RNA sequence: CCGACUUACCAACCCGAUGCAAACUGCGAAUACCGGAGAAUGUUAUCACGGGAGACACACGGCGGGUGCUAACGUCCGUC
RNA sequence: UCCUCCUAAAGAGUAACGGAGGAGCACGAAGGUUGGCUAAUCCUGGUCGGACAUCAGGAGGUUAGUGCAAUGGCAUAAGCCAGCUUGACUGCGAGCGUGACGGCGCGAGCAGGUGCGAAAGCAGGUCAUAGUGAUCCGGUGGUUCUGAAUGGAAGGGCCAUC
RNA sequence: UGCCUGGCGGCCGUAGCGCGGUGGUCCCACCUGACCCCAUGCCGAACUCAGAAGUGAAACGCCGUAGCGCCGAUGGUAGUGUGGGGUCUCCCCAUGCGAGAGUAGGGAACUGCCAGGCAU
RNA sequence: GCCGAGGUGGUGGAAUUGGUAGACACGCUACCUUGAGGUGGUAGUGCCCAAUAGGGCUUACGGGUUCAAGUCCCGUCCUCGGUACCA
RNA sequence: UAGUCCGGAUUGGAGUCUGCAACUCGACUCCAUGAAGUCGGAAUCGCUAGUAAUCGUGGAUCAGAAUGCCACGGUGAAUAC
């Protein structure tokens, strides 16, 4: 909505002006964004798993999809296909909308927010930042809360570098201590 | 979508008690009130405000003639 | 604690190149397929190799992953 | 990888139809043309092809990727093929699935008089 | 070996029967199992028996 | 006493000891003591021959071995007979072709290097040679 | 709590160069085997069916091996 | 007793109280079809979460996986997922392979009746090779096939099966 | 007749990677949106539909590079069938066959059927 | 030499059905009782990181299998019981 | 009726006074913080009436430095077969 139009007009315009694209292909887009939540203390009881379950989708629009485990681990006590964590992937105009949420309103509420470090890049421009407990998207009620249960949001970007990328999420007004 | 399996993802208004009024299309079900804003928040403005980290010797003057 | 070993069960290449066959003769009994089948050879289901047309056996390499195939022409 | 991974849900059936020995209906689908040949039971030389592509089919259809493009594609290579006198032909969906617009030609294909 | 030897039984013209092997701790339901009959000629129901 | 770290099996097959070597040319120093006859050196002559080596150049220069054993041999003990299975691997031995270069030495004179090569030599069971390194 | 300073301590993975393998193989013979065509030679030397058997303790020598001690006029196989 | 590898000498086969490992099963889905998908292991980034759970990207290309030992195979996947299903069907079977034999195995096609698929097609169990015992004697079910003067029946036979 | 581009092949690395440059009138790809077909074990990402504003970025194609991958002689060597010899648990001779590795070198393919646009 | 059984805290020892062990009885340590010892009674009691919540290391050793080994498999050391005969 | 407006240890900051001097090592005040603790194992102690229990005040020592010691009052039981 608001910043796929804010989009469209200033951050072409501006990774046109200082960087060297002939074509508007070439800047980078924001493309997905997926919230995940690694539950994995439902080992012993998935009560909590299906808590954490209606929670992402009080959070994001989307029903989350459960995730299984990948290969058995015995460190974590875990079996193979047991359900273990949760995640959403959203795209599209429903995750412009979930990025107007999550700047504009979220991360003035991480209680005691010093600025998001820059250097969580991976090495091609995808972000990735840790929400440590769930309260502060405003969908939560706050009454009825029953565990702090954070998350984690990655940001998939078609950008390149890190400072492309750095530069995309810099347009759209990150905090970037 | 799926059709039916999704929450309700309507649009509502948003009122930023710093003034400011926002169209959201959200899932709280009513109209939220929200207490800070993306505006006029201490780190966004500039107001973040790290400390001296060390005035000893403006301590001692400001104690002392 | 040593001293087991089973039959050998007979596998290799029956019928060789330029050999008449008639339709449903085996060419090759084998375990995998070290060779495939082409025209006129239908695999079985221990992935024997059988004549289903009456000709001469022939054996090619084929595919980009130079694989041994065996094709019956009608004579 | 889009072309890519295509073209393993193609080699499957075009191994089995040239197994049989079978005279081969390729379609090729793009996001604006479509594309039809009738291919020789050797699987090297054509006989007839038909697309969007031509200007006479061209000549008398608004948009030249959706289905009625895809029906009047499907039934001038019938039409050309009947001419011709390919009788049973073999249907072979090149990767694509079926319902969209492959659909749209092999019906028009089917019922312009081609029994498969 | 633990599976047990169990039987099954034609519906329609029952001068029939298949006979097959079922494991009692993993599965107790029922085959129905639409097989061939050779006497009435049809596929029908078949039923578990011991 | 060189011996294979996790050998694959345990027993092999007795084998033959046709052919020529493969490892001619002194590559790694300067110096080589080299194979002229057939046979096998057990790790305990090889060993025997590094010591008596390296005593006698008193630890200046550098020894390359440059075959390792990786054979294992069996015997059956005594008043034990014929049949019952194959015997207890005993000790471990290399084979030895003629022309293989068993030893390299580098960084000592060349009198030096030669009667060592002799003091080490009489420890080995095969007959050997002083080979010098070529270019090309 | 950082973290600096080192070392005759060892060092995976990779690189460059050596070897080794019955149960390793991105290579790969000679022979042998299967089939077809031809000439010469051979007392049909070939196959099928019927009558009668004997034999089923083998030995050494060469070549390829297992085992043993690359011992045995040893033992166990393949082939002549 | 059975299976896999080596011995085994590049067709097959080939001994030893030679060298090594397994089997005496499982599964109505782990069988059939249709549609789709593609690993291991590392590196980076990220709430608890840390060598190792979940996420995202990159490298690598099958070093993975196969219900179970080893070998041969497998990308058109024989590997992974979902829809619908019972062909894990009846009578046969040209032809071959392998055994001294008893036996064991592969099989295109034909008749009947189905399942999946839009259709070409595929399916008479499973990636293949182990998971197994002859005959006699009896048990059960069906079929007038016989049935000791005759009509039944008993008892045999045949077919399915223990 | 020559360029391109697409589909189906032939072939299966002399044919694959790396590095560099180049193309959008067409063709193709990215692209745009999802009343409706259809789809997601969440998600128009994919699959699918309705389309044409931009771009050739990515992909794909073409061209140039030997840095690899790959091919690959002639000699020689190993091995070996047959027949002889020894100092015979290994070799030699006469004769027939003759590798693998390496070397000089070659090498970024070639081509058939059809369809479309271009200059002829 | 051959077969069968064992090796686990300081000890005796139960876990030998793969699902993160030492459970019980001694001994030891601390407190109480006592003028003081013993007995008795309450609480700890496999080793190192923090003062903790917890995690690392642990079944004679070494290795394999699997997601996971005290558990099944192999090799090696030590200790038991039985055999080592006919000439 | 919660570890809570109970608890008030700990610690950061700013002070005041005595004293040559408050770092080792004083007392107090303010602001902030808000630990264990939810009536206590085996055991064990004091008390017979203005007593036990509880509440405050005062003095000696002393420049400063009592939750101790010595004194003073307020309220004020239960139980003695």
């Amino acid at each position: 909505a608001k910043l796929h139009d804010y989009y469209k007009d200033e951050v072409v315009k501006k990774l046109m002006t200082e960087f060297n694209y002939n074509s508007v292909m070439q800047v980078p887009r924001v493309e997905k964004i997926t919230l995940n939540m690694g539950v994995g203390e439902a080992i012993a009881d998935k009560k909590l798993l299906d808590n954490a379950a209606a929670d992402l989708a009080a959070i994001s629009g989307q029903k989350p999809l459960i995730t299984k485990a990948r290969k058995s681990v015995a460190g974590f006590k875990i079996r193979q296909g047991y359900p273990i964590g949760c995640k959403v992937t959203l795209r599209g105009e429903r995750m412009w909308e979930f990025f107007e949420r999550l700047i504009t309103i979220a991360v003035p509420r991480i209680r005691d927010f010093r600025g998001l470090s820059a250097k969580s890049f991976d090495g091609r421009g995808n972000y990735s930042m840790g929400v440590r407990e769930q309260i502060i998207f405003p969908e939560i009620d706050y009454d009825k809360v029953d565990r702090v249960r954070g998350l984690d949001i990655t940001i998939t970007t078609t950008a390149k570098s890190d400072e492309e990328g750095r530069a995309l999420l810099a347009a759209f007004d990150f905090p970037f201590r | 979508m799926k059709k039916d399996i999704h929450p309700k993802y309507e649009e509502i208004t948003a009122s930023c008690s710093c003034g400011n009024v926002m169209k959201i299309r959200s899932t709280v079900g009513h109209d939220l009130n929200l207490d800070v804003c993306s505006k006029c928040h201490p780190f966004f403005t500039g107001k973040q405000r790290d400390v001296a980290t060390g005035g000893r010797v403006d301590r001692f003057n400001k104690r002392f003639n | 604690r040593n001293g087991r070993d089973s039959e050998a069960k007979r596998l290799g290449v029956k019928r060789f190149g330029g050999e008449s066959v008639l339709a449903g003769s085996i060419i090759v009994r084998q375990r995998g397929t070290k060779f495939h089948a082409g025209a006129n050879v239908g695999c079985g289901r221990d992935h024997t190799l059988f004549a289903k047309a009456d000709g001469k056996v022939k054996f090619e390499v084929k595919g980009p992953k130079n694989r041994k195939f065996i094709s019956i022409e009608a004579e | 990888d889009k072309k890519s991974a295509r073209i393993r849900r193609a080699t499957r059936a075009r191994r089995k139809l040239q197994e049989l020995g079978a005279t081969r209906l390729v379609v090729h689908r793009t996001p604006r043309h479509i594309y039809a040949q009738v291919i020789a039971p050797n699987g090297s030389e054509v006989l007839v092809a038909a697309s969007t592509v031509e200007k006479a089919i061209a000549e008398q259809l608004k948009y030249t990727g959706n289905k009625d493009a895809a029906a009047a594609v499907g039934k001038a290579v019938a039409e050309r093929a009947l001419e011709k006198g390919i009788k049973d032909v073999s249907f072979d969906r090149s990767g694509f699935q079926y319902h969209g617009r492959v659909q749209a030609l092999a019906d028009a294909a089917r019922e312009a008089g081609l029994q498969f | 070996g633990i599976r047990e030897k169990i039987k099954l039984v034609s519906s329609a013209g029952t001068g029939h029967f298949y006979t097959t092997t079922k494991n009692k701790r993993t599965k107790p339901e029922k085959l129905e199992l639409k097989k061939f009959d050779p006497v009435v000629r049809q596929h029908v129901i078949y039923k578990e028996a011991k | 006493m060189l011996q294979p770290k996790r050998t694959k099996f345990r027993k092999m097959h007795k084998g033959r000891n046709r052919g020529l070597a493969q490892g001619t040319d002194v590559s790694f120093g300067s110096f080589g003591l080299k194979a002229v006859g057939r046979g096998r050196l057990t790790a305990r002559q090889i060993e025997a021959a590094r010591r008596a080596m390296t005593r006698a150049v008193k630890r200046q220069g550098k020894i390359w071995i440059r075959v390792f054993p990786d054979k294992p041999i069996t015997e059956k003990p005594l008043a034990v007979r014929m049949g019952k299975g194959k015997g207890n691997v005993e000790y471990w031995v290399a084979l030895i072709q003629p022309g293989k270069v068993l030893y390299e030495m580098d960084g000592v004179p060349e009198e030096l290097a030669r009667e060592a090569f002799k003091l080490a030599a009489a420890k080995l069971p095969i007959k050997t040679t002083f080979v010098t390194k070529t270019v090309m």
